[PDB]
């Protein structure tokens, strides 16, 4: 060759040449050569990097201020460089204020731009793979008041344990705030570690709840402090009722009770309090919900759903639930089993008499054809002039007003016995271990917390504060002002209030102007998922309330592109949608391009559709990435698109929520208590292989709420050393067994965990090791965990989900018909908005789909970065595990 | 107790066999005595026992 | 809308309208609506498709004719059909005449012209797969003449069991023609189809032969037609050598001796004879392979490796060939062992004495560093005038003009004992088969003919022509027209003369003129396979014979894209390579664009390849497609580009063989033979796993080598009706092994069969329903079959299509270097021509990658339409099996 080789980049300065010799050298790593002749920027030694920097007025500042103006519109000659890792240098310049030019942003070439304009920067000569990379001690009380709660022996269990581990001792204040009035070893019990073993499949509450009439008074309030100081207690922890902590928030200002009668006075001389709420009722404040609201919900539905499971006209049924201070259960159950007409405290008739309301409702229902009328009576069910309304004077009217054969269904103590449902067993425990936590952060200074859940995330909220707010809806409701008490209520329980109205109305004038009225479209694509039918009957039902023209795509994609499966939804025909399980529609995985996209498009502009619902996994993930990628071809497509995460396995970003995630953990949960029940009736453990495919949040969780000692997860995987140690942990745990309660061992096992160590084959390992000891046996369901009937939560949130998305849809359709309309589409930044993922975050936000998938999901053969990290710290912890 | 878990078993079985799954080998534990699965194979109305 | 439909197509023709309505009648299925109004064109009832034709003067001839010319160049408004299977109608288009324009030529719109041009159809609205497609009797007398020839009992086995197959009664003529000659009972004995059991294995002759001096003269030639005459021998079938068969054809002409001394003479009036070649010598001309010449030639070649297999100066070797007609297993031997010098009789020194010529050539050898001198000494070994040269003559010479001391290796009836190599029993076999079916063909305006192997592929050739031909080559020897008898002997035999003078000669001055000199490169690309190595030893020392620059691509794609592998390739450096097992170079699976393309074509140029001979393969077959694909990107890629297809499987369509296919075929072979052995020792069976992956090629031909019952192939799959019949096949062959040689049973099964009757399912399957009569067991070598060292066939044909590779590349590399100096590069089919790969038909041919990807393979996951059906058919007759 005569080109040998590159010695070294030429650059002319405007007479001033400073700018880019900071630039070069702080950017790219170039440094002044040594006692310059006028007034050489050289990389690093032994390499042959070099740019030279003449101040000869050779360039133009007015040419070269256009050209740098000119560039920004995302052609010149320029100069690349060989980098290593130019993510690094393009957020080092994006960051510093300049401009940059890449392949697929993850990333090939960099080109950026200076005084001396594009210079570009490559990772390699050729097309390959890039260059490599270079370079504090305080004793505990916990007490538990008013009635049973399911999940108040899942919270005692927390505390002890989280206390323990935290390293101080634990009382379990026997029979409540009698017990704290009394006091002795007869109440106050320093409880151990498997003192409080398989509490969590035990409903409510093993230490016990007694209404001290005492305690009402300051004679009591003294009597509690002096044992708490005896006892040297220097921390409460309550878990009870709005009053059950209305009474310790009282108790805690009263505290400074130094009473002469200086050691004890001067060390206990604060009240660490910490409250957290155990009530069906949900009647607290600031907590979205109370440990065993849902539970309590569960057993309301489960009656429901065999009072629905059945023929036949004049006949009419009564469901009179518990829950004297909030209509919560009533409303969430009215929802969830779709009932025609609930009596609630918040919501009583106002513009006409309850009868007349009630009979209006019913009658109009019947008439368009349903013929099984269910009507929820709250125990706190009341008219506007506060008169309590009973389950007969209901009756009486069903029977009287209307020909009605009315079956009256009470569920009474049913409401508050049995084991807590998945998500009081995560949330008691979880909570457990914050009010821990709290009790041990407090200072003098800091105002006594009460532990909340504020959008499935635990937090701390101060104790007056919630106890002063719940006051406050008792006055509204006592004041007359119910729309106000509704108000007062979190922002859940008025989207509910509003969602349950809507779709309980079809059967009155549409909402919109007929101008304002749309053609939405839903689909099912994925594996089917516990609540894919109830986000279908709420959308259609809500878009029928407002007006709209309620579309099912049948089968999904293929059905669609092969067989024109566009269907109309008829009210009468998706009775008990709500409740059933699966997907009615039909469900599959096939991905829009893997069915005629074309085709799809075609069907889209044929039907006119203003915008669509997907209810679906993963592969309804990439099924919007699709649809929206494909807009550029088809004007079609330009509307807004929604998805709703529905999976069992919840590995959808945009969400901390899929839709059947709880049907799915509820019917796993149940299996798990049966094989540990199993395992604690013969030394033995069970290698339980959890679904969920590659996402490992669903064994997380069953680990959590069954009490695993082990959960070996996709993410983390199972070595052989880890195996090693969880077997000799198993081996220590058995030999410690001799004296404590014989709870049973689990070990959950996700199928991705590992190809070559699965189930049986781990499960035989344990046998090998256990050298008769113990044995190991496996537990593998299969495929089957999806469920049928959705849980009450999946059936509650897949209509507030679904009535969120018809509502964006009507925001941004709009603004969609100006694309829609238009050819010369290039794919702006206002048009990539509407396609986007619904999701919970932290707040229930929407997510365009853009910025998730190229960015926040593993796009490939894994499909689904993790946030339960801490729920798996702490049922480690609850265990005992050892990792690595 | 067993057959009531068994049908309830199945009735979740053939709900999920509803792009998933369609046919589906439910194995009974019963021992060397073909009665539990037999009786299971009634209440469930499976094609082959 | 208003634009409702779509009623019919009107088009105006000049003035003459009927070209046009005899086109859209006869190729598009049109029909001329009943009783024309003037001098309408409907498809079919129940329809709406129309075309109106007016011969108004609206359309020009002279503007028509342009159009369809200017169209003539591969934009214009048209109609497009909707017409299912478009295949079928592209088809009768080009046939009839009518160019076409299609999507991938699978096929997706096609469009044609007519009088009124641009006549599209679609196979459809939009982008999804398409719109489906609608709606005689004579005894025979087998014998077997000359010396012991291993393939021998394969052959008298197979016409034995074709025979009776075919219905007829087969006698075995003991000792040959003195059986004939003697007749009776003592020799011409009936034999069964239970009588050739396990013959396959069996070295030498079972029947016997004799040489009968009495049938040499008409005394017992005479002798010998009464006995035929007597016994009732309709057709005879001689195995044998040369003078065996040419004493057959004269007994053939001299047959009409009728002798008086009529039924007898009316009925057996013709002789129905058949010639198969049994010799080891490969003397016959019309053959390519004569019967047990590869397998003598494998016992030579496992006595030179072993030689090889060692240290030393001073040393030299001397191996004695039997072989006393021919120079082929001499020639052959010592290709295939890369022997010094070679004594053969159609090669004798003529321009010197062959004490000066071996001389010369061994000291070139040992002055060049190699340091075991090998020197071959044929039975035939001679001199210009005929002198037999003696293997004492040739130590002396060794040990007396050179310093070596030479030991002699003679392998004497070793050449002769042993079982026939896989080749000989799969080749003897299908020759017996065909033996008896020409017999049965045969009429008296027949000639008798003789079975003959042409290019891997069983043909029948006039006996009389063959024994000519034969005589015309000894004749040129004894003529002394050495060069003549060279050309006379048959094409391979020419073509490996050449072969082994040129590799045997970089220590002489290039063959080619500095001009016509190039740098020709090799990759190994795929597993390992038998002849990788000799495909790079015989490239290499091709073209220091010729001038040219060997380079070799270490470790495939990946290694030249990642590391710059491009090694020289030194004659000392590759001693014994030839020889060697697997890749040296070092193979892999990787392809170009795996790697980087853009750096392969980068390093072709920087080192300026004139072209790249590719030994691998299915990703060496996709590898040649990918790089000629990239030539439009690349000049650097536009040179000719070689495959010589090496793969175990024989999946690489273009060849009928591929390298290491043999050494593969042989190891197995071996296998099976100690399985069936041991099944022979205890009523048992065994399932055999075999390799070559989704080819069932491996499987085919080792149940016809081992004589296995069944075999399970990729092509067929296994069907549970079929693994029933053949179970029971099983059941009833056991019950009739009372009485019979207990030979052992096999089952091979290709491990892609099916996935889920695999080897260990199927015999377990087998247990069960064998009822304790019978067990079955497993076999299962694993990918381990691929060998050592590869077969002696494998080393020559690897020979032989590494010089054709390299006399490609000269012949092609100027045409190229058109396109490579070129930008412009439209990608002409003059270019395309040179991306080829070699391989037999039938005839060696090299065929464009472009026909072979996009028609001939299974370009997908599958990576292969078979030719071996018949060898499949032939194994089940022979076995007994019954299909479905
Ligand atoms: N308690 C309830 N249970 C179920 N649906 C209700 C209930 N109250 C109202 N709705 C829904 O709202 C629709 C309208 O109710 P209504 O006409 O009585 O007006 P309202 O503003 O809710 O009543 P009011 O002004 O008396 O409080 C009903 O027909 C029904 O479908
Ligand atoms: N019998 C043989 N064995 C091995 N290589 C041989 C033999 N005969 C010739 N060659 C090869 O051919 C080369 C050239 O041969 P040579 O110098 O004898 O010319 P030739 O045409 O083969 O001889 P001649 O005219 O005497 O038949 C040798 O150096 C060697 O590569």
């Amino acid at each position: 060759s005569l080109f040998n080789g590159t010695s070294f980049i030429t650059l002319f300065a405007p007479n001033s040449l400073q700018a880019s010799i900071d630039f070069y050298t702080n950017f790219l790593g170039f440094a002044i050569r040594k006692n310059s002749n006028q007034k050489l920027q050289l990389e690093e030694d032994q390499n042959n990097v070099s740019i030279q920097l003449i101040l000869d007025p050779e360039h133009a500042a007015s040419v070269s201020q256009i050209d740098q103006n000119i560039r920004n519109l995302t052609i010149q000659s320029n100069i690349a460089f060989k980098s290593s890792s130019l993510s690094k240098l393009v957020k080092l310049l994006k960051d510093g204020g300049h401009p940059v030019q890449q392949s697929p942003n993850e990333i090939s070439p960099f080109e950026v731009y200076t005084v001396d304009p594009l210079g570009s920067l490559i990772g390699f000569g050729f097309k390959n793979p890039f260059a490599v990379n270079e370079r504090v001690r305080k004793t505990i009380g916990v007490m538990t008041s008013g009635g049973d709660s399911p999940g108040m022996n899942p919270f005692v269990r927390a505390v002890v344990r989280a206390g323990i581990y935290k390293g101080c001792k634990v009382f379990c204040i026997h029979e409540g705030y009698e017990g704290l009035v009394r006091g002795g070893e007869k109440y106050i019990k320093e409880t151990q570690w498997h003192d409080v073993r398989g509490w969590l499949v035990e409903g409510g509450t093993n230490i016990g709840t007694a209404r001290c009439k005492e305690f009402r008074e300051r004679s009591g309030r003294l009597k509690a402090c002096k044992n708490m100081i005896d006892m040297g207690i220097d921390a409460l922890i309550v878990c009870g009722g709005d009053g059950s902590l209305t009474g310790a928030d009282r108790f805690r200002s009263e505290w400074p009770s130094l009473i002469e009668e200086q050691q004890q006075f001067n060390t206990h001389q604060n009240l660490n309090i910490c409250g957290a709420v155990g009530s069906i009722d949900n009647d607290m404040s600031s907590t979205d919900a109370t440990i065993g609201a849902f539970s309590s919900l569960d057993r309301i539905c489960r009656a429901i759903d065999y009072i629905d499971a059945t023929a036949s006209h004049s006949r009419a049924f009564i469901v009179e639930v518990m829950g004297r201070h909030c209509g919560w259960l009533g409303l969430l159950a009215g929802l969830a089993t779709s009932a025609d007409y609930i009596l609630i405290p918040e919501k009583p008739a106002s513009s006409r008499e309850w009868q007349d309301q009630m009979c209006d409702i019913v009658g109009k229902h019947r008439a368009r054809g349903k013929r099984k009328t269910i009507v929820i009576v709250a125990e706190g069910a009341i008219s506007n002039d506060l008169s309590p309304i009973s389950c007969d004077q209901v009756k009486d009217v069903l029977v009287n007003r209307l020909g009605l054969d009315t079956r009256v269904t009470t569920l009474g103590h049913v409401q508050r016995g049995g084991t807590a449902v998945a998500f009081d067993r995560i949330y008691a425990t979880l909570q457990g271990v914050e009010a821990v936590n709290a009790v041990l952060e407090c200072d003098a200074d800091t105002p006594s917390p009460m532990i909340a859940i504020k959008e499935d995330q635990i937090t701390r909220v101060p104790l007056v504060d919630a106890v002063e707010l719940t006051q406050q809806v008792a006055k509204s409701i006592e004041s007359r002002n119910f729309k106000k008490a509704i108000s007062l209520r979190d922002s859940e329980f008025v989207e509910h209030m509003k969602n349950f109205i809507s779709t309980n109305s079809d059967h009155v004038p549409p909402s919109l102007p007929l101008e304002k009225r749309k053609k939405i479209a839903i689909i099912n694509v994925g594996a089917p998922a516990g609540g894919m039918n109830s986000a279908v009957y709420s959308m259609a039902t809500y878009c029928m309330s407002r007006g709209h023209v309620p579309y099912a795509i049948h089968n999904g994609f293929s059905g669609l592109a092969r067989h024109e499966s566009v269907r109309s939804i008829n009210w009468l025909d998706i009775e008990g949608w709500g409740s059933l399980g699966g997907s009615e529609i039909g469900t599959n995985r096939t991905l829009p391009n893997d069915a005629d996209i074309g085709m799809i498009a075609y069907f889209f502009e044929k039907y006119g559709f203003d915008g669509l619902i997907l209810v679906g996994g993963f592969e309804a993930f990439i099924s919007l990435h699709q649809l929206e990628r494909a807009r550029i071809n088809y004007p079609s497509l330009r509307i807004p698109l929604v998805l709703i995460p529905a999976t069992i396995s919840n590995n959808v970003p945009g969400t901390e929520y899929s839709l059947g995630s709880d049907t799915c953990l509820n019917s796993f949960m149940e299996y798990c208590d049966v094989i540990k029940q199993s395992a604690a009736a013969t030394n033995r453990v069970f290698v339980v292989e959890v679904q969920g495919g590659n996402s490992g949040y669903i064994a997380t969780h069953a680990q959590l709420a069954c009490g695993a000692q082990i959960s070996y997860v996709p993410e983390e995987g199972i070595s052989l050393a880890q195996l090693e140690m969880d077997i000799n942990s198993l081996k220590e745990s058995f030999a410690n067994d001799q004296g404590k309660t014989k709870s049973g061992r689990l070990i959950l096992k996700s199928e991705n965990a590992s190809k070559v160590l699965t189930t049986e084959v781990i499960s035989t390992i344990i046998d090998d090791e256990a050298s008769g000891r113990f044995d190991s046996k496996t537990a593998i369901p299969g495929h089957v965990q999806q469920g049928g009937i959705p849980s009450p939560m999946d059936r509650v949130r897949a209509s507030r989900f679904a009535i969120r998305a018809v509502s964006f849809i009507e925001r941004h359709s709009d603004r969609c018909q100006t694309f829609k309309n238009s050819i010369s589409f290039r794919q702006t930044d206002e048009i990539t908005s509407t396609a986007v993922v619904l999701g919970i975050h932290k707040q229930l936000r929407f997510t365009p789909i853009r910025q998730l998938y190229d960015f926040e999901s593993d796009v490939p053969r894994r499909m689904r970065n993790i946030f339960w990290s801490n729920v798996r710290e702490i049922s480690d912890m609850l265990s005992g595990r050892t990792s690595l | 107790t067993c057959l009531n878990t068994l049908s309830g078993y199945c009735d979740a079985v053939k709900q999920s066999a509803s792009s998933r799954r369609r046919t589906f080998v439910v194995e009974v534990q019963g021992g060397y005595s073909g009665y539990l699965a037999s009786y299971a194979g009634l209440i469930t109305g499976a094609l082959a026992v």
